[PDB]
RNA sequence: AGCCCUAGCACAGGUGCUGCAUGGCCGUCGUCAGCUCGUGCCGUGAGGUGUUGGGUUAAGUCCCGCAACGAGCGCAACCCCCGCCGUUAGUUGCCAGCGGUUCGGCCGGGCACUCUAACGGGACUGCCCGCGAAAGCGGGAGGAAGGAGGGGACGACGUCUGGUCAGCAUGGCCCUUACGGCCUGGGCGACACACGUGCUACAAUGCCCACUACAAAGCGAUGCCACCCGGCAACGGGGAGCUAAUCGCAAAAAGGUGGGCCCAGUUCGGAUUGGGGUCUGCAACCCGACCCCAUGAAGCCGGAAUCGCUAGUAAUCGCGGAUCAGCCAUGCCGCGG
């Protein structure tokens, strides 16, 4: 990207909830480009926040989501005699993407043998704040933060 | 693998035939190793080349419907 | 190493085949064989009409065979002797009834293919390799072309490094399709070695 | 052997399996097109002239 | 999977037909 | 009574006759859910309707044909578009600012000789 | 009722060659029913450029048939005149059907 | 006379050496935005200017400026495919519309539609806002398509004393009862090892089995083989149709729906070896591929390293062709989901 700062690609809103954000986490989840059997997944894991708890799927979702972007992080800096990481802030784009990576490995990480169980679990369990996704970010915050002090270079 | 015959060779089976009217040789010298070795006409040790020379393999009664050459190999320390 | 041969990128619009003949996937392979020893025997035992194009057609027996030069009554006789031969030696190889055409070019320094040979000519009578291309050229420029080039390879004057002598005018717009530039190709068989040589003539448009 | 070689490629054989196709302009045992008679390379050529009816560029 | 020529996918990779693939 | 528009798709062509009232859809002799049973999407295939609010109150008859399911998918969603322009001028003016009128020009992009695939080359070792 | 075939290689003069026959078939015949073109049947050769090892780098050729069919709906010998001989076609071929 | 046979002769023949003697053809820097000429001008001269500069572009693309004014080989454009609409045309489309339908677009009836294939139309920064001296840049309307709409073909002066005498052509040199020829067999397939490019997996976003038109390029008359029967099958019988938009290869596979396996070196994975057979071919030991029974190996996602790809792309899933009796193709060139 030397020329343009590139357009954000787009995504066609979902066709149930119809929010773009849900389809960008869908994508995630697809693997050889089988979206139908991705879909099935994301949804049948919506059920299984019903038969679990009181909520609506898209609540729980949104705000697992909001807890785990990441705040600050540590892009990494050479200088001619040593390595340095500096912590920067997160522009929201990435926050975005992180997050939606994070959880779908968060989630195939875990042990129940069924990817619907796995999504929902995550989903919850990071939802009220204690997700394996949530690790690997609080980690990354704590990373920037020890390495506060070179935190006065970030170009 | 086949199944109509034994593809076996001519000049072989004339000179094994007309040698078995009282015939006890191991000069027998041939180039026809991909004819199949035919049921009992064993006794005679038969020379098979192998590209280089003719060896002589004397023959047995269990080692029939197998090909010539397998006797006869055709490369050096291996 | 680069650039396509010009005829065979033009086969579309501006160039069109030596062969008009059409037929199918059993005697293509025959039609065609035929098709050459026919040129096979026409350009080795006619050279000195000076034959540019061999144009040929079919239908089953018949032959267009419309042999194009601009010596063309070197081709004849005097009258008939040699063009009788001629209609002979082709039908009998070909056992069938050869037609024979012969042709005129208005001007035999617009025949890329001569122009070469011409040129090829002079190299094997040790001649100036380099205002040959310089003479060419104008040559052609001057019969009213829109552009002219010339190309020798190489041991170029008995020459023991391989070397490449090269020489234009005007246009010679070698990427536009709608150029209609003759292209020739000659060779050379002196005493030290084979030479090459290629003509490039520019004209057309829209 | 490219001589002795062309011509028993003319013959019929002890056998018909040992026949064999061979490009009828540039001698060729390797890669010649069924219906042509004709190497690869002696063939990008004729084809280059015109003197192959029919045969243009692809593109696509 | 591609590469058992006893499951039907074995014969399709492979092109062939038979017990574990038959022609219809 | 009747109205057309032709939906193509990627190798994919849709026949469309629409028809006012009922709500049901037969396609290529079947009913919608039978021709796209569990295909997530499809229900997308009659997104243009509930663009305009004839939800359901049209009956449509499709032939569709050429290569894909989901790309057949996208292909009626262009009829079912182009059916009711052609049933309203003023069907127009809110089939625009969402597009269901494009008609998505992307498709098998070619094999090209030397790599893989039309873009994958192969893969250099360098030593 | 005739049925007649043109095969061809060149595109450009089947529709002129035979278009000579919806003429000198409406003139001194009658019913036409027009040239109808059959899917093309083409022939597709890859070579590698080089006399050698440049396994990539390859140019394409094809050389395509062109198939095109004509039906006319009243065998006269009013007709086979023209269509007995009178010509423009060079590298077609026909089939001659009834 | 020819033509043939032996004894001579002139000659043939050599994939024998030289790509550092060559031609032709290819690869490479690189589809990079460059490389030059004419005349004028500056300089004793090699040379310079032009081609530098400022703005702009994918680009020596354009613009404004300037001792230069132009031009040539390049770039773009002229050709092919893909997108939208029209014209022409009915042994492929069809109740689209009505009649008959043993309910197979099959039977009349019709090209409306789809399509097949030939020609045309369409996009130009042309329109509106904003910035700018201009070229043009940011937005918006219209429109199937906006600012190079997406893919090709196309490779400048030249560089690598690049590649190839084994495709062919060719100077030179070396063999000419043999460095030529013809045959039978063997070798190009060897195996302590080591790199490249791939294929197949290591599984549950999975494997297996059953059913279930989503079709989108090609090949076929010393052939494609519908359909029958025999065989678990490979294949063998009989046998129809189509010189093939008509008949055949042809089942697309991922997908969908049902069922099953329950995290196991397993119903993951199919290497190895044993056996019995099919086919092509004079002949399958060395050296074919296919079918079936058994045998089931390593492999639980890979160190330091390192490859590809920016959109219908990557990832994933099948389809055909070329050469070819058959085939060691998991390769290659292509097609779509
Ligand atoms: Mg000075
Ligand atoms: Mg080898």
């Amino acid at each position: 990207a030397r020329r343009r700062r590139a357009e954000v690609r787009q995504l066609q809103p979902d066709l149930v909830y119809g929010d773009v954000l849900v389809t960008a986490f869908i994508n995630k989840i697809m693997r050889d480009g089988k979206k139908n059997l991705a879909a099935r997944i994301f949804y049948d894991a919506c059920k299984i926040i019903q038969e679990k708890t009181g909520q609506e799927p898209l609540k729980v979702f949104k705000q697992a989501v909001e807890n785990v972007k990441p705040r600050m992080e540590v892009r990494s800096r050479r200088v001619g005699g040593a390595n340095y990481q500096v912590p920067m802030e997160v522009s929201p784009r990435r926050q975005q993407s992180l997050a939606l990576r994070w959880l779908v490995q968060a989630a195939n990480q875990r042990p129940e043998r069924r990817a619907a169980v796995r999504i929902a679990h995550e989903l919850m369990d990071a939802a009220e704040g204690k997700g394996g996704a949530v690790k690997k970010k609080e980690d990354v915050e704590r990373m920037a933060e020890a390495n506060r002090a070179y935190a006065h270079y970030r170009w | 693998s086949l199944k109509k015959g034994v593809f076996v060779d001519d000049h072989l089976l004339e000179k094994v035939l007309e040698l078995n009217a009282k015939g006890e040789k191991r000069l027998i010298k041939t180039w026809s190793r991909r004819s199949t070795i035919v049921p009992e006409m064993v006794g005679h040790t038969i020379a098979v080349y192998n590209g280089k020379q003719h060896v002589p393999v004397y023959i047995t009664e269990n080692m029939v419907g197998h090909k010539l050459g397998e006797f006869a190999p055709t490369r050096t320390y291996r | 190493g680069n650039k396509i041969h010009p005829i065979g990128f033009r086969l579309g619009i501006t160039r069109d085949w030596e062969s008009r003949w059409y037929a199918g996937k059993k005697q293509y392979r025959h039609l065609l064989l035929e098709d050459q020893r026919i040129r096979g025997l026409l350009e080795k035992e006619l050279y000195s009409a000076g034959l540019a194009r061999v144009d040929i057609e079919r239908a089953a027996d018949n032959v267009a065979v419309t042999v194009h030069v601009a010596k063309p009554g070197v081709v004849i006789g005097r009258g008939g002797e040699r063009i009788r031969v001629l209609r002979e030696e082709l039908a009998k190889l070909t056992g069938k009834n050869v037609a024979l055409n012969v042709q005129e070019v208005q001007n035999p320094n617009l025949s890329a293919p001569l122009v070469a040979q011409r040129v090829a000519e002079q190299i094997e009578r040790r001649f100036a390799v380099r205002r040959a291309i310089k003479q060419a050229v104008q040559r052609v420029m001057e019969s009213g072309a829109k552009g002219a080039k010339v190309i020798v390879s190489g041991r170029i004057g008995g020459a023991e490094q391989a070397r490449t002598e090269w020489a234009a005018q005007g246009r010679v717009p070698l990427h536009t399709l709608r150029a209609n530039i003759d292209y020739g190709f000659a060779l050379a068989r002196t005493t030290y070695g084979v030479l090459g040589v290629k003509a490039y003539i520019f004209l057309g448009e829209v | 052997a490219r001589k002795a070689l062309i011509e028993k490629a003319k013959r019929t054989p002890k056998f018909k399996v040992r026949a064999y196709t061979r490009c009828v302009r540039c001698g060729r045992a390797r890669s010649v097109y069924r219906f042509f008679g004709l190497c690869r390379i002696c063939l990008r050529e004729l084809a280059h002239k015109g003197q192959l009816p029919g045969v243009r560029k692809a593109s696509w | 999977g591609k590469g058992d020529r006893r499951t039907r996918r074995g014969k399709i990779w492979r092109g062939t037909y038979g017990k574990y693939r038959p022609r219809k | 009574e009747q109205y057309y528009g032709t939906g193509r798709r990627k190798e994919a062509v849709a026949r469309v006759f629409l028809r006012p009232g009922n709500g049901k859809v037969t396609v290529n002799g079947q009913d919608f859910n039978e021709y796209f049973q569990g295909l997530v999407r499809a229900v997308a295939a009659l997104e243009p309707l509930r663009a305009v609010d004839a939800l359901g109150r049209f009956d449509a008859y499709i032939t569709v044909r050429g290569g894909g399911k989901s790309g057949q998918i996208d292909a009626i969603k262009l009829g079912i578009a182009r059916a009711l322009v052609q049933y309203n001028p003023d069907y127009r003016a809110k089939l625009k600012p969402l597009g269901f009128l494009t008609r998505d020009a992307r498709v098998v992009e070619r094999k090209k000789y030397g790599k893989h695939k039309a873009r994958r080359a192969p893969q250099y070792s360098k030593r | 009722k005739i049925r007649i075939k043109l095969r061809g290689f060149d595109h450009k003069t089947l529709d002129a060659s035979a278009q000579k026959i919806v003429e000198a078939a409406r003139r001194s015949g009658a019913q036409v029913s027009g040239p109808i073109p059959l899917p093309t049947r083409v022939r597709r050769f890859t070579v590698i450029r080089g006399p050698f090892k440049h396994k990539d780098s390859r140019e394409h050729f094809e050389l395509r048939t062109h198939n095109r069919l004509v039906d006319i709906i009243n065998p006269n010998r009013k007709t086979i005149e023209q269509l007995m001989t009178l010509d423009l076609p060079t590298g077609v071929e026909i089939e001659i059907k009834t």
